[PDB]
């Protein structure tokens, strides 16, 4: 949200832009998020390539039927509310539910 | 709801298609997949499923009802209306001071729930109603 | 465009412009609102949201005549109205008044 | 003899083999209603959902959800099947439900309440508007499976034979679903 804390996301997409890695098999990034967080992190990440930003939540179905969540590679989730909440176990709200989400989702081939 | 909740699962749903106005399973479906509620085109198939019985209170002052309702009990006048408008009343929406023999200017009206047969009936009383539907009123 | 859903028990109409539906003081006073709803929320920017989909969803149950439909009306200070409206904007005969409910005038 | 207490907490998985949750018809949350932050309140009922169905997946879940959105979480979760039974009785959305049930026809509201709630039978000596309401509200709502007698008859026939012999108020059946206050064509069938 507003009042979370940065990541630092530049080393998350340093090590896949290694040149001893064929430039055929890169791969694109697409960020999902809600965009007041994007845009406060975003005056760090305006200078990288194949970098997509998508305003919304991660819980919603449609946002990751959009991003074409069965065709990635991989798919991480990282939650900046795991500092802001003081109840441990409740530090792992949304990356759980966002796991569970994706693990529970349909598709269709 | 709970303790009804866990004695008959169905409960909820009946609560859901009774107070929502049908709530399927599907529709929930789609707004899970959705997280909102988005347009589409007009399908014929829409208009043979709406057919249902709708919630509502009629008056017992006038009309039909009249006559059964001047004196008469409540089990004859539930009878009758079963018989010919496919009726349904499960409770009477009295006025407070109806049943008092002062005439108040009170408009305030309290619910019984399922009074008996020979429950004496006033005039002024509203009745709780499940009807049908017509098609073709718009 | 959607007046039925996919199974065909409710009502529903095209999304509508914040603005095109917001009626204000000379807005309401000049356009008669009869036989209608009126629902008074109470509210400030800090204030939580409600979730009034649910309200009217029942309201537009096709099992009801068309004709029989109810106009709904909130009254309330605009920006809890604007900030809710991001759920409210696609139903149709709602109309918005900034304000507060305890105002004699916004009632009349 | 009916109540039994055992401390413990839902995140905690030995604490959940301790009462035989494996064994338990349901498992039902109650909610704190009246929490300062009500987003607070619902996440931590998500979490005990999401424990108990970790430990157990095919347990019954009935639990009060404070927010609609919030509410709409818990479909995302592998376990959480309707037609097991998970049941996520949304206080918000029932109460609207409720509302604009009583904008429809005023006072459906408390007859639908009253409905739900266990109620015994009492009387008042003096004619009074609570005698009335009290005899009223001694009705509750409950479901059995019909005879085989009726079997051959249509519904209003069943309704106004309930009625007249039994004393007994029908407002909805199953066709052989559930159907609330069937029209006259609709027939009666075995196992009703
Ligand atoms: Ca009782
Ligand atoms: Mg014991």
């Amino acid at each position: 949200d507003v009042s979370s804390a940065l990541i630092g996301l530049r080393n998350l997409v340093m090590p896949l832009r290694a040149s001893n890695f064929h430039y055929h098999e890169l791969k694109h990034i697409v960020f999902v998020g809600s965009i007041e967080y994007l845009k406060r992190e975003w005056e760090t990440l305006h200078n990288f390539p194949k970098v997509s930003i998508l305003p919304g939540t991660p819980l919603s179905r449609a946002d990751l039927r959009a991003v074409n969540i069965n065709l990635c590679d991989m798919c991480v989730i990282l939650s900046a509310n795991q500092n802001n909440i003081d109840d441990t176990s409740l530090q792992d709200k949304e990356c759980i539910l966002a796991s569970l989400n994706i693990k529970s989702m349909q598709f269709d081939d | 709801l709970m303790s009804a909740t866990y004695f008959n699962d169905n409960i909820l749903t009946l609560i859901r298609t009774l107070v929502t106005g049908g709530a399927t399973p599907e529709l929930e479906a789609l707004i899970a997949e959705e997280n909102a509620l988005r347009g589409g085109y007009s399908t014929p198939q829409t208009l043979a499923n709406r057919d249902r019985c709708r919630v509502a209170q009629l008056a017992l002052l006038d009309g039909p009802f009249a006559d059964l309702g001047d004196g008469g009990c409540y089990g004859d006048l539930f009878c009758k209306a079963l018989k010919t408008y496919n009726m349904l009343c499960f409770g009477i929406y009295r006025l407070r001071d109806a049943h008092l023999s002062t005439p108040s200017q009170c408009t305030k009206r309290y619910v019984i729930t399922n009074p008996p047969y020979e429950f004496e009936l006033v005039p002024t009383d509203l009745i709780f109603c499940l009807m049908q539907f017509d098609h073709n009123a718009g | 465009v959607k007046k039925y859903d996919s199974t065909g028990m409710f009502h529903w109409c095209a999304p509508k412009e914040i603005e095109k539906v917001i009626l204000t003081r000379s807005e309401a006073a000049m356009t008669v609102l009869s036989g209608h709803v009126v629902v008074c929320i109470f509210g400030d920017v800090s204030s939580a949201l409600i979730g009034l989909r649910n309200l009217v969803m029942p309201l537009r149950a096709s099992n009801f005549h068309y004709h029989e439909l109810k106009h709904i009306v909130f009254v309330g200070s605009i920006e809890y109205l604007k900030r809710e409206w991001e759920t409210l904007h696609n139903f149709p005969k709602v109309s918005i008044l900034p304000g507060t409910p305890l105002s004699r005038a916004d009632l009349r | 003899t009916q109540v039994e207490f055992y401390q413990g907490s839902v995140l905690n998985p030995h604490d959940l083999a301790r009462v035989k949750i494996e064994s338990a018809d349901a498992c039902l949350i109650l909610a704190n209603k009246y929490c300062a932050d009500p987003d607070a309140e619902d996440a931590s009922n998500i979490m005990r959902v999401i424990s108990i169905k970790n430990y157990h997946p095919k347990i019954r879940i009935i639990t009060q959800m404070l927010q609609y959105h919030n509410k709409a979480h818990l479909l995302n979760i592998p376990s959480w099947n309707w037609k097991e039974g998970d049941d996520a009785i949304c206080l918000a959305e029932l109460k609207l439900g409720f509302i604009a049930q009583s904008c429809l026809a005023q006072g459906l509201s408390t007859m639908l309440a009253n409905l739900f709630s266990m109620r015994s039978f009492i009387k008042i000596e003096e004619d009074t508007w609570q005698k009335y309401y009290l005899e009223g509200v001694s009705n509750e709502m409950y479901t059995e499976y019909l005879s085989s007698a009726f079997v051959g008859l249509s519904f209003p026939t069943v309704c106004e034979l309930c009625f007249v012999k039994l004393k007994l108020l029908m407002i909805a059946i199953e066709y052989k679903r559930i159907l609330i206050n069937p029209g006259n064509h609709l027939k009666i069938q075995e196992g009703t």
